[PDB]
């Protein structure tokens, strides 16, 4: 717009929450599909669904992590990461079934004198590799689901050797996308790159993806949010620089079925 | 309207340029790939394109019978102390690597399944006795149905289950199967569990395998040699060829870069270094 | 009975054949399809998507997050190459494992125009002008800007627009090239150089990384489906 | 019930469109062969998944 | 038949050879007899000694090929890797091609 | 409009001549051949011609299945120290002479290829043990794909490659193949090389075979006996018949006058004297 | 299943048969044809092209550039033959290996009119009149101009027009002749003589060579395709 | 989709044109049999490749 | 332009000049052969003729009345042994006439003019790696004059590229021609 | 005498109703295959065999 | 005889198959059907009928 | 252009070569006259001219010089400077 409007400057508003950004590289809509409610033609569960709307379909800001020369990368799972977030987590646990889209806004600012590139990826059914070489598909429910704090990637695969009392957890190696495939190709998946010299953040609008119209949000995680350093953090001359990466996410057009007593998971 | 076998777009004649338009310049950060073509960065001539993407289409890419398993059965001498060996195989595309890697280029899939059975037999003992032409019985046992415990027990009656009675030496057996998934599409990957570990309830109880849905997805293939025990022992092998027809696929993924290690995405130590040595400035 | 006469091919099993066959589960209530996002109709669609190149496959960098990073510096102008690469999409170690290279290895023949996009991951305060070159086969593979400048190339100027795309035009003697290293169907040389030199102010990092991506142009196609060597089952 | 279609003809003999006849013997779709009469689609949903449509001649970032 | 003895130390500094012997029986002699070497190795899909008529260096600049080529022999060929850094292992393979059955060999 | 099977031109009644017109006289130096006919040099009667060139047409001339190779495979006793013998043949029309000489009457060619496989087996040892009916696997391995190293290794899965599973005693196997050349037409002859010897670069590097293009034109045919090792050894032979259909040819050449010597035009000492003794003035 | 009954010939392999068969490479992107010069539609087209005859197949001249040269001279008139040849296009050593003879050996039967063209490679100053003859079978093969003159012939006069063509008309009892030496299907005799005598002035070569060419007339055809003896593979 | 054609009839029985019926079972042209319905052409491009068209009754060289 | 480009295609107007006198004799068989692949000098190996020897450049090569095999197994001549009566390629010379040609008969004409089109399995190719046409000149009838026992006459060969075009421009190709 | 019918199509290819052709070879109905073209009926005669028709919204017993 | 080519599945016996076959008792006078009460068209009809539950399955 | 276009950012393309620039002060056309072929009305030499087009009418990059506090200036002459540049010099 000769009037002023621009790709880099956006304003997102959901329920009682609003996000502003003066340095964005536009925004991405996974597979060109904007989140939507379950249609009658595609519906399964016959009971009147619970649609929290503004109470849950708003912006939740998770615990801010620190990016450094040493960082190999971070990972999160949806809905798992939002499981303890206000009215959204409450409605998710009270219902047998649930479906939801997301507006993922990854925030990470610095300075015209800093360097680095964060590869922000949205992966459908992001199944990760375990820490065991004597057994398989053994990663425990508690460890597979870190909740809000999420997990992290490792530059090296080090097998759990304690056969007696197994760590029973994931060993996601960075260059292999934590799942047996080459990172260089992760780009076939809905994503955006946070290149310090070009932009403050990454905005990904994710639709409800799955082999089913609606499923068990507590048993199954539809989307995986992977953040890896394509180009290592670097500043002026400081040998050990640091910058925060804040992750804010908002559930969308989300709905729930099969209402009963609240589900109290064994998360530890 | 555009057909898989339609000729790709013709290359258009392009001359010199001194403008404010910058096709060559862009910003991968946005998540998008520059839709550029030869004529955007260099002077091109007019070319009538005849080439097609016919053979690279989803159906064309998989339109080939692939080996998913090798079943071993036999027919010993009545006297032998050891039991007549009848085969029981849990149906799947993961026992072998080739077809699995191809299907795995994608998250979800949908398709009518064509199963072709190649049967080969042979003599095991430096004997000299012979054996009359064998007749195999390939029975499909769906999850819940009485799984056979003996090469000749009541279950082989197949009153309800689908059975194929194959005759040795004849054209390899073949049958078609519809999209039988309890879901709207097959899940090449399941980022979750079949059970929810409830605090209030004993640890061991709420436990289950990672990435594993229905303990018994599609039941099993129970194969046996219908013929009675023969003085001279004859061992047979049943090779199962699986071909995905009328197929559809969703959400693309990066191909399996390192040696498969079990039914899940798990990798194993010593196999994580696929790429070979090659210098930055060497052609 | 209708008089018939059997012909060669009778009773044979052609793994690639395409015929009808009896249904093991007659009248079976099939579960309908739901409009699932991200549906693909042709393998080539995936080849048209930008995928990061493992350029620095050196003894110590290979098979690690580092192989993807091509390091530059504020050092003085030199006509020497930043990185040399052969136009063998399916066979060349640096291209063979990229989404494009991987799909190419399921096919025997490849044709059309490729496009190489380079992303400058250095600081905003850092300026510079690089020369991205493409030299069609038949001559001495370029080892100096002078030679590289003489063929198909693009003078990339670093600024607001983070990245620069160089299109490697479909220039070949044969209608199709082989998905393997072959003198006869050779594609030529892709090389990169310093047009001027990466310049940076004080209090700023004199060294930065540039990422590189490869993808197929709309004129691109593959044929003669085949089994790949990028995966196996020894045992 | 015969289904007549056109063969995209490759190497022609020293010998006008050529056709091939197809007939379905079974009641179940699954039993049927593969038509190979398939459709192409534009990569957009993957190569350009961005909210604001992009024009190649102009600055990606503005 | 395949009878490769190459299990070699291999001395560093360097340099030493990386041989490949395929002694040929004996009344059903082998052609076409091109020789391929695949490393092991981030192989996608080249660091290759291939030899159709004239010996072709698939780009690992630090190579020496010594076989009576451009004509024929056939192949008890020797390779050499200098140099001189520890561009180590990993592993290497040696595969031949044949008109009879032999588009095959051993790692 | 003129059909290959249309009756040749009728001979027209021709009388005496005393004119300035000289058909009989000419000049071969110009590069042309005198279009003369009986009625031009002698008194002819009227003749209604029924004869046709139907059988001499390009298709008709080659419309016949020709043997291009004989592949040898086997299935020994498990115990034997020597490996189960599986065949690997590099596809071509030059291993044999008959069909090659015919195709070579021309520089360039184009055609759909029809491959027919005749399989014959037999016993090798003065034994007496028998063997159950064998099932052969003819796998097509295109240039670039993992070539089999063992009668039973992972490659035989043929997930993508085209394989033919032939059953002994049944009608000879048969498949069709399109015009698969990377060029607009097959080159019976290539007056050049696959490489350009560059001064600035080491002699041995720029070297290559004369008249030889793609080191691997069309890949190879990998054949094996699917059946497991049998106490009594059975040797089998696969005869491959090649027939060029829907064929086109360009730029004619003089037929091969002397014994073939390798894949190229090379002749060998002692074979250069085809023609026999016959006197100038002897009928 | 539709009631069918198998007939003789079932499951057999007729090398000459003409049926359909499953395609090993389905949907394969075939490379189009380019208008290449010199395209042939019928083997007979090649037979209609003039090809040089190896007339002098004598012990020492045979299998050498010399067998093609029929030597003449300024010598005195003689009713004796310059060269005698049998009308056995496919079997006669002097015709069997010419483009025409070679194609004929891929077939069992031949029919129609042939034409023999003779080229005078002597000097411009050299004059002369020769008698080219054709004598249909059944009688004493001509050994003297007298006899040869009595049958189908042409009196060739040497001048500006370097060459002279003699048409051997389709004169036979059977509708077709055999591509081998056969008394019953015999073609007759082709002989050449001195009508007057090759005359040359002083300071000029008294000896010159005449080249001879054979080709098929538009009324010519062949049938019953067969394997030739002109090539083999002993081993 | 049936293709009906005429057989050039050789030795006729003591028994009007005779025909033969052909039908294509496969989708790929390559799979198809040989029509044998081929065309002839004039040898000119080989027997008379000369720039200036030649008249047989007149002097080749003039 | 041929060396500066990866690909190139071209036709030719070949004019073979050879004059004498009304008292001289002889016939030059001038032939234009597509993909003129020639036979090598070795009987122990095949298709071995080196790039340097297969391509004589402007001075061209020559035919031999006799096949004499390269016997130096240690250091092979690696070159062609084209025998005249076999067209240097395994086929009888008498039949070379099926190929575009003209005859230079001293008594009838000074020369031979052949207009050659771009011929090949491809629309355009590598001019440096591959030779499209072969120009063969053999004495159908031996040179002969008055009475001189050892006469001589020049054969001058003038050629012109036609409707020629090139693709894939880069740095100049410096071949190892020796 | 050919009987053409519609296949209730399940999993469709990336390739309008599809049909299948059927023809009876034998004179005896028993020889014929199963049409599978069968009809449904309302369970009433078993789930509600009562003389006086029942209305679900109202008291079964009144 | 009409040229035919046998395909995979030939001569096999699929217990679930659905083809025609020669009648062992040709022209046989079949006994007509009488309007018998209680006819069922679909197994699901039986599932829609109330059936008593064995709740107390104690020892 | 409200669409994005600007004086500082240009893309020049000649034959197989392309130059990009994000920081330019527009571009200058000497005496307002854009290069052109020799017109018939103004022509002198009667023979059919040789027009190399893309083979010579493309971008040649000369040897890069170094600018310092000490530098007094540099000079070049055309065509002299391009005399050894590929097909144009030939
Ligand atoms: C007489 C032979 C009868 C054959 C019966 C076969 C029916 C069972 C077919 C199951 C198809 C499974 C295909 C693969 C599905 C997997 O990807 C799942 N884990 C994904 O949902
Ligand atoms: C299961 C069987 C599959 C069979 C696969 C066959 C595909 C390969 C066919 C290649 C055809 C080669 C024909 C001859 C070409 C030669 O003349 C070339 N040197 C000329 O270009």
């Amino acid at each position: 717009e000769a009037c002023g409007y621009s790709d880099r400057v956006l304003q997102l508003t959901l329920g009682n929450s609003t996000i502003t950004t003066q340095e964005a590289a536009n925004s991405v809509v996974a597979y060109g599909r904007w989140p939507e409610y379950l249609r009658d033609s595609e519906a399964n569960p016959v009971d009147q669904p619970t649609e929290p709307d503004v109470a849950a379909c708003r912006f939740y800001t998770l615990d801010t992590v620190s990016w450094t020369k040493e960082s190999r990368g971070w990972w999160w799972k949806l809905p798992d990461a939002l499981r303890d977030m206000g009215l959204f987590g409450q409605n998710m646990y009270y219902h047998y079934l649930g479906r939801s889209g997301y507006t993922v806004h990854v925030q990470c600012n610095a300075s015209k004198f800093h360097q680095g590139a964060l590869g922000v990826f949205a992966v459908p059914e992001m199944c990760l590799a375990g820490d065991s070489n004597t057994t398989t598909m053994h990663t425990s429910y508690q460890n597979a689901n870190p909740g809000e704090k999420g997990g992290t990637f490792t530059g090296t695969f080090t097998p759990d050797n304690n056969q007696t009392s197994p760590a029973r957890r994931f060993c996601p190696v960075d260059y292999l996308l934590g799942n047996g495939t080459l990172l260089g190709n992760a780009f076939v998946f809905p994503h955006q790159i946070i290149n310090l010299r070009t932009n403050n953040c990454a905005t990904l609008v994710l639709p409800y993806v799955n082999s089913l119209s609606i499923d068990s949000m507590v048993k199954h995680n539809n989307w995986g949010i992977a953040i890896l350093p394509l180009a290592p953090l670097n500043f002026a001359s400081e040998s050990s620089p640091e910058i925060p990466i804040t992750l804010t996410i908002a559930p969308m057009c989300c709905e729930f079925n099969g209402l009963r007593n609240i589900t109290l998971p064994r998360l530890q | 309207a555009a057909t898989s076998r339609d000729a790709l777009p013709n290359t258009e004649a392009s001359g010199p340029t001194h403008s404010k338009e910058i096709p060559a310049l862009t910003a991968v950060e946005t998540g998008a790939t520059n839709p550029l073509v030869p004529s955007d960065t260099v002077q091109t001539r007019h070319v009538v394109q005849h080439r097609s993407r016919s053979e690279s289409s989803i159906e064309s890419f998989f339109a080939r019978g692939a080996c998913v398993t090798i079943m071993t059965v036999d027919n010993p001498a009545s006297t032998t102390n050891k039991d007549k060996l009848f085969a029981v195989w849990k149906i799947t595309y993961k026992d072998t690597v080739q077809l699995r890697r191809k299907l795995e280029f994608f998250t979800y899939s949908r398709f009518d399944m064509e199963l072709t059975f190649v049967v080969t037999a042979n003599f095991t003992e430096t004997n000299n006795g012979h054996a009359l032409n064998q007749v195999y019985q390939i029975m499909y046992v769906p999850p819940g149905a009485p799984v056979p415990e003996k090469w000749d027990d009541y279950t082989w009656q197949t009153s309800s289950n689908p059975s194929i009675f194959y005759t040795y030496g004849t054209a390899p057996a073949r049958i078609s199967v519809p999209y039988v998934g309890i879901s709207n599409a097959y899940s090449h990957f399941y980022d979750g569990f079949s059970k929810v570990p409830l605090k209030d309830q004993s640890a061991a109880l709420g436990d289950s395998l990672y990435g594993a849905a229905s303990l018994n997805d599609f039941g099993i293939l129970a194969v046996r040699v219908v013929n009675d025990h023969n003085p001279t022992k004859v061992t047979s092998k049943i090779r199962v060829y699986l071909k995905p027809k009328h197929i559809r696929v969703w959400c693309p993924r990066p191909p399996r870069a390192v040696a498969y290690y079990g039914p899940g995405v798990d990798y194993k130590d010593g196999t994580l270094t696929p790429l070979s040595t090659k210098d930055l400035t060497t052609y | 009975g209708l008089p018939v006469m059997n012909t060669p091919g009778s009773n044979q099993y052609l793994t690639a054949d395409n015929f009808q066959s009896p249904c093991a589960l007659p009248e079976f209530d099939v579960t309908p399809p739901i409009d699932i996002p991200g549906e693909v109709k042709n393998m080539m669609e995936l080849a048209e998507i930008d995928t990061m190149i493992p350029f620095d496959l050196s003894a110590t960098k290979k098979n690690t997050m580092e192989m993807y990073r091509v390091r530059l510096s504020d050092k003085p102008h030199t006509d020497d190459p930043i990185l040399c690469l052969s136009l063998s999409p399916a066979s060349d170690p640096r291209l063979s494992h990229t989404m494009l290279g991987e799909i190419l290895n399921y096919y025997t023949h490849w044709a059309g125009s490729l496009k190489f996009t380079f992303l400058f991951c250095g600081s905003m305060m850092a300026t510079g002008k690089l020369l991205v070159s493409y030299a069609p086969p038949g001559a001495d593979p370029p080892k100096k800007r002078k030679e590289a400048m003489l063929g198909t190339h693009v003078i990339w100027d670093i600024g607001l627009q983070s990245s620069c795309t160089m299109v490697v035009p479909w220039i070949s003697n044969t209608t199709y090239r082989q998905t393997i290293d072959d003198s006869f169907t050779e594609g030529g040389y892709i090389s990169v150089f310093y047009q001027t030199r990466i310049v940076v102010p004080l209090s700023t990092p004199r060294e930065m990384d540039i990422l590189g991506f490869v993808s197929a142009c709309n004129d691109f196609s593959v044929r003669l489906l085949r089994d790949t060597t990028h995966i196996e089952q020894k045992a | 019930g015969a289904q007549v279609s056109s063969q995209k003809v490759g190497a022609h003999e020293n010998s006008s469109t050529i056709n091939y006849t197809t007939i379905n013997y079974y009641r179940d779709s699954a039993s049927n062969a593969a038509s190979k009469q398939d459709f192409s689609q534009d990569p957009s949903k993957f190569t350009e998944p961005i909210k604001d449509v992009l024009i190649k001649t102009a600055p990606m970032l503005n | 038949v395949v009878q490769a003895p190459t299990q070699v130390p291999g001395f560093l500094g360097d340099s030493v050879t990386l041989p490949c012997y395929l002694q040929v029986p004996n009344m059903e002699v082998t052609h076409v007899s091109q020789l391929t070497w695949a490393r092991h190795g981030e192989s996608g899909s080249m660091a290759v000694f291939h030899q159709t008529q004239g010996p072709s260096y698939s780009e690992s600049k630090r190579l020496e090929f010594v076989a009576a080529r451009l004509g024929a022999e056939l192949r008890d060929a020797s390779l050499r890797m200098f140099g001189l850094r520890v561009e180590d292992e990993g592993s290497y393979t040696c595969l031949f091609v044949t008109f009879p059955q032999g588009s095959r060999s051993v790692d």
